[PDB]
């Protein structure tokens, strides 16, 4: 009953689907992850946004919030900056404590540094004069002292949690021009003089960043409303996997398949590389393989070595399951097989009655009878101790 | 065989080894090899084995096969879109082992000149040696009229550990002795606009890239400083100030700058990694933009060839098309070799002074 | 409309900003524009804004909020209880206000000086520049009995921009011209506690708080160094020799060293963070203990008027009374700016051979 | 690249991925030895004076099982063990050091869903008897007594 | 009756257990660590040379 | 109460704590105090207490035990089995005593030289003090045939602090005075391979290696500076240039390198930690060979009485066996210290200038 209630959760054949898909039913809440934008690698990334170097742009800008404070502070070349347009709402936690962030007579311990947002119809990268930025705003600052750290010589910032929460609605984006840029930096009312400090950005810090929306998700290398299961199957490479964010559809997948994977182990107990009901499907499929004319190299596997090959997987999806969505996935390269396995799985649960293994129940039974013993054993020192008359 | 199209990075990778000539690249009739000229099978492109047929990724580093058995393959894909890839790998393979030829060339004339001529010439100054460019490697592809890219690469092993030793012993040498070689330049884009050209150098015209569109047969060009030999009112000592390469590059031995040489080869010029970096690195003086340009037509083919849903999930959001445009944006930064803006930052001398003409090559103390 | 309360953190934040001067206040007359003086609706401390009629914290400065929103009022906070809060605030900025017109007195007066005359006093010492102490910001409240904190704040730009350029240009020029000041101390201990005062000097208290209960009204105490120039064994060489501020506080544009001078105004010296940590900072010498002190009795109205399980998560372990007493036990840690330990350790000439007396500012060699 | 903080290099995101499969090695002679290293590779000699590391283990490893038939006891892979005997055995430094298929970590998850099935029936505080403390109070008395 | 479900799913013979128990039987699905091999003590790990 | 092995990293670390002489041992006569001969009940192994009848760990050092509960213990353990360890513990302590005693009469001699004395001295060179090495430590077992292991060990307080502050005076007093030790060796080898041995002297032999067989009573063994007196070419200019130790081992003051003399006691040299690793420590250059085979009984024994299944989960592979054939594969790395690496790789005078003999211990000029 249990893996019934599994196999009504993974709705597999949707889970399964190649076609396009509404994307709510498949969507499912998105998980807060940490970077660093220092080591962020926005060309491994299409998501990652950085202004690029060698555009070596410095200049100081100051705007009033809407308590109405007034900050200096300047844009500098090789800056990078959170492309806020299109990422939806998001809440960003950011620790900068270790940076030595020194200057010759600016001393880090004890300054503030604020969260800005420029809102502009150029593009950021394509900012080259102070106008450009457009609405930008520091929606949060932090002021905080540094002591000495655990490195001889070395002092560290002490732990800090800059933080802001952030949504679409406020932006009210209503213009594509219109482009939100996020960076942290250094932010004082009084003007700083750049000269003295050469960070880009205090980007180079602890990130902790909360989704506060689930709607982005990239496939087939390329951005996408809605996602086809079978697309997400074996579509990302282990680095491509790195590059994909939390909110990418094959970590979605990934789980439907971990309940999938727990209905299958419940489903099968035989050991590696013995042949199972389990595998019937799967050296089905690959003997629908094996029929089909072999592009290029064309080879003849014997049905008991497809046998052994099919255990062998079979035990390599036991021991990973998310593997499944691994770019050209040798082990996990066709999408259909998967597919016909799981709507085979489902109806093995269903067709399952009643059926049990008796060895290992014997096994603790005898462990069960030797214990017994024990206790009897004990029970007859304590009558020695306290005989029944 | 239902096969996968490449993702950017690996294309990006592709390109890089194309111009790098490092690409892994399977033909039937070479197997693994790309030694002899054959249309291309399986080429390797971040990390991954594809089929040109197809334009899928048949392979990955993970396995070893020795064939391709029938496999669902499209081959609908025309070689002229693709035909440039295996095009520039060739050009690379034979431009590198013509600089290397030329590299030895000049080497072996300064082995072997004899040390007491040396000191001599340390004595009074001026070209230690020249060699006839005319009769330079005529035989090179690019320099017989007879040999073709399709004619099949030489055999090539150590190349790049002789051209590193070479390259630190001539160095070090010329340190040594501090005479003027005329063959190489301050600054690379001066070579193709700044310094002044005059009748074959007045003929002379960059295309700037290695392409079957523009001949690459050039000959070799070298600065003028004949004239201050001639006219000796200027010093041995103040061309060591001032014309010695570590005056414009820095201390050899104190920097890790690169070094600009003459486009020799077809007008083509080389770069040299700075001593400090540790080993010699050559590259071509061709920028990575016009590589960009060179796949925006294969880009469109393959846009047309695969499903834009199979492209969202492998390129992820944005599109082929989309992607190529963010690799417009992104051609200065992704495809750009260090050591080509790794030279000196500046030189007080300037470049004006002296004029580069097609010429027999020297280093003059 | 309910509201919440505010934790100890925040209220050290508040009050460290309140001591400085710079809380973010809002009234509905005039808004967030604390120029006017009027009695608070709205505070910022410590990350939040608090509703200074119902002490209740609900809104973050991401969303902008128009007015305060229509809300549950207690009207059970007493601005007795907080008004001296209010008080500080806008003493120390009308105070920020005076320091700032006279640091610009001090640049435009070292800026009236021919180098000629210039010159000859930095080869022989003696006089160069001397301000009138009278002519100082006579209409404020520290030298006017007329100016109140109640009074409407003078309309100031970049006062800290402007003070900061004034001090970088007067410490670099003293600095060249090897100036002595008598209206600078080494050690801030001494001008309530060693320096030996003469005349109104001897009558000056100070209440080394920020009460309303002491006339802020005073003169600009200095040294009189009179008698030093006098001696005839201090001479310009002998000054340079142990005198010099360089000697003392080091180059200023060398020095990491904080910068203090007399207590020009409200008997408060001004000290300057070293230039080459980054930046000079100004502030007035305060015990902290003090500022929390002062807080003591609306602690004590809190923990009347507020719940006791919401006056222990906001206040925290024993509640407002015990997060007082462990933030009395902790205000050194929290309430010590560093640049006062920033000063150099060694001086030459020191602060307690000669008097202080109320006198002109002047700085000579 | 170079960090915020300056004077630090920063190395870009890698993901540089080895599968080892025994089966593929397909070992038959015991004197055969498999070894696993991770370095910068070079197909030309290295100048030894030009890279000095020993290797390039110096960095972090996200480690996948390629077996899922494979436990570890007492340093050594099991095809079966003793779960008494396992009861108790670990040294807080051992257990760290153990590798993702050690016997303990499975033993530990089982106990936990043990532990988490005693507090679902067993509503007593901590100090308060219970029909399922008594028992262990019996056998420290036997314990004692024996 | 979900508290004896929970008991059943542990299997208190095998958690239990005084005699040899088949790895495939005692084991459950394992869990990815991550190590620095450079930081790995010797005395500690005999899976390295 | 049934009892269980401990784990092989902590008996590893038990041997090294053991070959450190800081074994912990507990007899009901003297509880956990080892300066009185007893069998041992209990002995810590890892931070782990362990029965010494059943060889069961019983608890940890988190916990103190005071006495032996009553338990089933197999009582199947031999004290022979791990009395010669005992032996072995204690011959190493009184080696320890012996070595302070030694220091504490070399220090005293050394302060009483008049600086006079010593100035004179400094003018000619040549030893300052002799003593008769007859009359070094006599007592000791190392010197008398009828003292014994089994001899209550010598109460000894405070032995660390007292033997770093006399070595590092005595270090300073000859760096200043830049003496010559005839008790100090440059290189371990010759000690027992390398200097050459005069007389009976070369039928002294060095075990390299701790054993009960071998008698632990002998002669101080030290280099022979006579025939140097002798010798014209080697005078106190001589020796300030190559003789003095620092020339070879570095100023004390200013070196990280471990000292070692001759081995005076219990034929073995010692080595005196530097002075900047920020403490001096005295340690025998031995082998752990000998440690690892004394295990050896005890292996065979617990093999007999343990279960398989335990012992391959506590010893790792081939069980007790497998961890000990492992073991000796790491002896020359478990058991070899960094300590034992810390001496200057370069010693430019040499050590086979001069013939090592039992001879009477000075320092000379």
């Amino acid at each position: 009953e249990q893996a019934m209630d599994l196999v009504t959760a993974a709705e597999p054949e949707i889970i399964a689907s190649l076609v396009p898909v509404p994307a709510p039913v498949f969507a499912i809440p998105p998980k807060p992850a940490d970077y660093n934008v220092r080591t962020l690698k926005i060309d491994e990334a299409t998501w990652l946004r950085m202004i690029p170097k060698t555009m070596g742009t410095l200049f100081q800008i100051q705007v009033t919030d809407n308590t109405g404070t007034n900050w200096h502070f300047n844009l500098r070349g090789g800056t990078r900056v959170v492309n806020l347009d299109q990422i939806a709402p998001m809440r960003f936690v950011l620790d900068l404590g270790g940076k030595s962030y020194k200057e010759t007579s600016w001393d880090p311990n004890g300054k503030k540094v604020g969260f800005i947002v420029f809102q502009s119809k150029i593009p950021f990268e394509l900012w080259t004069a102070a106008s450009q930025i457009g609405q930008a705003t520091v929606v949060n600052y932090v002021q905080l002292y540094a002591e000495d750290s655990s490195f001889t010589a070395q002092s560290i910032i002490a732990t800090t949690s800059l933080a802001y929460n952030y949504e679409p609605e406020q932006l009210n984006k209503t213009d594509p021009e219109m482009n939100y840029y996020l960076l942290a930096t250094f932010i004082d009312s009084a003007a700083i003089t750049p000269t003295n400090m050469t960070q880009p950005d205090v980007w180079d810090a602890l990130l902790t960043m909360s989704p506060l929306s689930a709607g982005e998700v990239t496939v087939k290398g390329a951005v996408v409303s809605e996602v086809v299961p079978a697309e997400l199957i074996g579509s990302y490479t282990p680095e491509s996997l790195n590059a994909s964010l939390p909110n990418d559809a094959a970590r979605c997948m990934i789980d439907r398949a971990s309940k999938i994977a727990e209905a299958i182990k419940i489903d099968d107990d035989a050991g590696p590389d013995e042949y199972s009901p389990n595998s019937v499907p799967i050296q089905g499929q690959l003997a629908i393989s094996q029929l089909e004319t072999g592009y290029g190299v064309r080879i003849f596997n014997p049905k008991g070595i497809l046998s052994k090959i099919a255990s062998r997987a079979m035990q390599a999806f036991i021991g990973d399951p998310s593997t499944i969505i691994t770019q050209a996935a040798p082990v996990l390269s066709d999408k259909n097989n998967w597919i016909a396995l799981a709507q085979g799985v489902k109806t093995s649960l269903r067709t399952k009655s009643l059926s049990a293994g008796v060895k290992t129940a014997v096994s603790k039974l005898s462990s069960s009878e030797s214990i017994q013993n024990w206790t009897q054993g004990f029970l007859d020192k304590v009558s020695t101790h306290f005989p029944a008359p | 065989m239902e096969v996968c199209l490449p993702n950017g990075h690996q294309i990006v990778d592709l390109i890089n080894n194309a111009f790098e000539g490092r690409v892994s690249i399977y033909s039937a009739q070479e197997g693994w090899d790309k030694t002899i000229s054959a249309q291309p099978d399986m080429m390797v492109c971040g990390g991954a084995v594809v089929c040109m047929h197809c334009l899928g990724v048949v392979g990955s580093l993970q396995r070893k096969l020795k064939h391709l058995p029938h496999h669902r393959c499209n081959q609908q894909i025309r070689h002229q879109d693709y035909v440039d890839v295996q095009f520039a790998d060739r050009v690379t393979a034979h431009w590198k082992r013509g600089m290397l030829s030329f590299v030895c060339q000049m080497h072996a004339m300064m082995n072997d000149v004899s040390p007491e001529d040396l000191d001599r010439v340390r004595t009074e100054g001026g070209s230690l040696v020249e060699l006839n460019w005319l009769q330079v490697d005529p035989n090179s592809m690019f320099r017989s009229i007879h040999s073709s890219w399709t004619d099949p690469l030489q055999v090539v092993d150590d190349l790049d550990t002789k051209l590193d030793q070479y390259w630190t012993a001539l160095n070090l040498m010329i340190d040594s002795s501090d005479l003027v070689p005329n063959f190489m330049m301050r600054d690379p884009s001066h070579a193709f606009n700044g310094v002044r050209l005059e009748g074959d150098a007045r003929q002379t015209q960059f295309s700037r890239t290695f392409d079957s569109r523009s001949s690459l047969e050039w000959g070799v060009m070298v600065y003028d400083y004949s004239e201050l030999e001639h006219d000796p009112s200027k010093g041995r000592a103040y061309r060591k100030e001032l014309v010695t390469p570590a005056r414009d590059f820095g201390h050899f031995g104190l920097s890790h700058y690169s070094r600009a040489t003459t486009p020799i080869l077809g007008k083509m010029p080389a770069v040299f990694s700075g001593m400090l970096t540790g080993n010699c690195k050559m590259y071509p003086f061709i920028k990575g933009t016009a590589k960009l340009k060179t796949v925006r037509k294969l880009v469109d083919s393959v846009n047309h060839a695969w499903g834009v849903e199979k492209i969202r999930y492998a390129l992820g959001p944005g599109g082929m098309t989309g992607w190529y445009n963010r690799t417009m944006q992104q051609a200065p930064i992704v495809l750009t070799p260090a050591a080509l803006t790794m030279f000196s930052d500046t030189t007080k001398f300037g470049d004006l002074d002296y004029p580069v003409m097609i010429g027999d090559p020297m280093i003059l103390g």
